[PDB]
């Protein structure tokens, strides 16, 4: 009854083809859908599934297991913020604090519009540019709210 | 083609080895590459034999840049000793705390790493090597998959390398948010496109490792190096730094130091010398109270005269530096260290499942200063019980950086503790 648009078909197949195995391409085809959709719709795990030759159970656990995919909630962008350690000593907090008074929502939430969720993740890889956070693939240092509104303004 | 925003790492130098490039915070591409010689050291490896790259690598000195540092021709003879095929793997999982090393090395100079991949690959025997890099780094991603085509394009890769009869190809795999993913055998069973378990040891890899098959998995650091050594010779090679533990070694460095980044230095240099020397001491030249090693270890003010070596008394680790200074409290770290365990055990073994979450709720209603004199003996003891059983590396060091901070800073403890 769900099928996938043949633009996106098209792409899960690339990845599916890619590796010398069929399975090996299943981060791969999450990330597209997550892409695509903003989140992972449940009724995409079964077409998934299928084109992976994997029983529906092993997508689901795979889903739930990696901490990267949300089947909740749709999103344009995710605000990854980082919440480990260095993040924290020199100003995680800070961060969080710009956020909610420019988009007025806090870790887990959502905006209204479905634009913006904040989402809190373990180290980045970027400590020396603390407090760290990305937009969907793009990653920036925190300097100011200031700062902070000029970079969320590229994103409409 | 443009790549998504990265934020601009601090890199610095003292042997323009692994930074000679990725000092420069950009994209070089293979014409870059090339022109300082790029792919030559592949070149010669082709007309070597892979025993004889293996003898080089091991008479180098090479250990593993991971954390756990394994003699790398070592490992390579092991895996060569069992019937083929056999598998490459680059781990460019990079996501304990702390540590962003190998991004600059992946986003900066791809070809370093890759002309490592086919070489590493040539002398076991693979003709299919994977990079497995984290999810969270997409740009790293995309400028691989890019680097792979230019190598491809200059005849670097594919069938008949260079007229060797070397068959070689590189896929690029992506993962999806799980520290657990960096442990070899976990990465390989997502390789396999299932949840990142660890599997019992032994069978290491090399034995039996993807789809049952020899795997030699290397950490992209680890990797890097391997130019080197076909390019200078091992002898050479072995003149970088202390004769031991020779070679350039990568030291990403962040919290309260001034020049906050990755610093390319020999093993020799001490703890104290990275901080002030290097990174240009602390901010607001406030006294250092403790590093952390990633999540792994917390040193002292008094341990700070130690060398960044593999040595027993050694710093150790992935040479990952976290500086904390007199103001900041230590059980508030503890905590966020806890938090991290918690978020990453994959549940597979009862007390690190269990261990690492209580460890964190605990620590967090004593930090809160909600806990009950039961959560404070509790703590103690599942602190102290997390590894039994445990099958993996995570399980058993998930309390002993805590455990560490108990011990070398009982004076802040008992303040929460009253
Ligand atoms: C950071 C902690 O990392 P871990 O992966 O838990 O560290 P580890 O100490 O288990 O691993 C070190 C590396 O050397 C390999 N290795 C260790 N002992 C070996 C042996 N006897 N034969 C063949 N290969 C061997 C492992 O497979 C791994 O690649
Ligand atoms: C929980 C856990 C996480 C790990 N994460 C990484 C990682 O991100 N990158 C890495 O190369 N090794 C990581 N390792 C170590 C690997 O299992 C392995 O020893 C290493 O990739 C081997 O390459 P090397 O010999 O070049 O270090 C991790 C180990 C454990 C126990
Ligand atoms: S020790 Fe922990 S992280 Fe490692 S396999 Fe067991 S449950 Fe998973
Ligand atoms: S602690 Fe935030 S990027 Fe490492
Ligand atoms: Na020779
Ligand atoms: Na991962």
């Amino acid at each position: 009854e769900f099928e996938f648009p043949e633009e996106l078909k098209t792409k899960l197949q690339e990845h599916i083809n890619y590796f010398p195995k069929k399975r090996q391409a299943i981060l791969l085809c999450l990330h597209e859908i997550q892409n695509y959709y903003g989140y992972i719709p449940p009724e995409s795990l079964k077409p998934l599934a299928d084109m992976l030759e994997l029983p529906l159970n092993h997508v689901e656990g795979v889903v739930a297991f990696y901490d990267m995919f949300d089947r909740e909630d749709k999103a344009k962008y995710r605000i990854r913020v980082c919440v480990s350690i260095v993040c924290h000593l020199m100003g995680t907090n800070k961060l969080l604090k710009a956020l909610e008074n420019i988009l007025g929502i806090k870790p887990g939430e959502v905006t209204p519009d479905g634009k913006f969720k904040i989402v809190p993740v373990q180290c980045l890889g970027a400590c020396s540019e603390a407090p760290v956070f990305m937009v969907n693939d793009d990653e920036y240092k925190f300097e100011s709210e200031v700062q902070l509104n000029e970079i969320l303004s590229r994103y409409t | 083609r443009s790549y998504p925003a990265i934020p601009r790492i601090y890199a610095e130098t003292t042997l323009n080895m692994l930074l000679k490039r990725a000092k420069k915070p950009r994209v070089h591409s293979i014409d870059e590459y090339l022109k300082d010689g790029g792919y030559q050291a592949l070149e010669k490896a082709l007309n070597m034999s892979p025993e004889e790259i293996i003898d080089w690598v091991d008479k180098s000195t090479l250990r593993g840049r991971g954390g756990a540092g394994f003699p790398t021709g070592k490992k390579w003879k092991f895996a060569v000793q069992n019937p083929g095929p056999r598998y490459f793997i680059c781990n460019a999982d990079e996501s304990e705390p702390g540590t962003f090393k190998d991004r600059i090395i992946i986003e900066r100079d791809p070809h370093l790493l890759i002309e490592g991949i086919i070489i590493s690959s040539y002398a076991i025997g693979a003709n299919e090597a994977y990079i497995y890099i984290r999810g969270e780094y997409p740009a790293g991603y995309y400028i691989l998959r890019d680097a792979i085509e230019e190598a491809k394009k200059k005849g670097f890769l594919g069938k008949n390398i260079l007229g060797s009869g070397f068959d070689l190809e590189i896929y690029v795999a992506r993962g999806a948010g799980a520290y657990i993913c960096g442990e070899e055998t976990a990465l390989i069973e997502s390789l396999e496109g299932k949840r990142g378990h660890p599997r019992l040891k032994p069978p290491y890899p090399v034995q039996k490792g993807l789809w049952g098959k020899p795997t030699v998995v290397n950490n992209v650091e680890t990797i890097a190096n391997v130019r080197f050594i076909i390019s200078m010779g091992w002898e050479e090679y072995r003149y970088i730094g202390p004769s031991d533990y020779a070679g350039p070694k990568l030291f990403p460095v962040s919290g309260k130091v001034k020049k906050p980044g990755v610093y390319e230095l020999p093993m020799n240099t001490t703890l104290r010398e990275v901080i002030f020397k290097y990174a240009g001491g602390t901010l607001g030249n406030k006294k250092v109270k403790a590093v952390f090693s990633g999540a792994l270890d917390c040193f002292s003010s008094e341990e700070l005269d130690i060398p960044m070596d593999y040595s027993p008394l050694g710093f150790g680790g992935t040479g990952t530096v976290i500086v904390l200074t007199e103001e900041d409290d230590i059980v508030e770290a503890a905590l966020k260290i806890a938090e991290f365990y918690e978020h990453e055990t994959c549940g597979q073994c009862t007390p690190c499942r269990v261990g690492c979450y209580e460890q964190a709720n605990l620590l967090e209603k004593i930090y809160k200063g909600e806990a009950t004199e039961q959560d404070w003996e509790g703590f103690d003891f599942v602190n102290r019980n997390i590894q039994p059983t445990s099958i993996c590396g995570l399980g058993a060091v998930a309390g002993r950086l805590i455990r560490q901070t108990l011990e070398k800073f009982p004076e802040e403890w008992e303040k929460y503790r009253k």
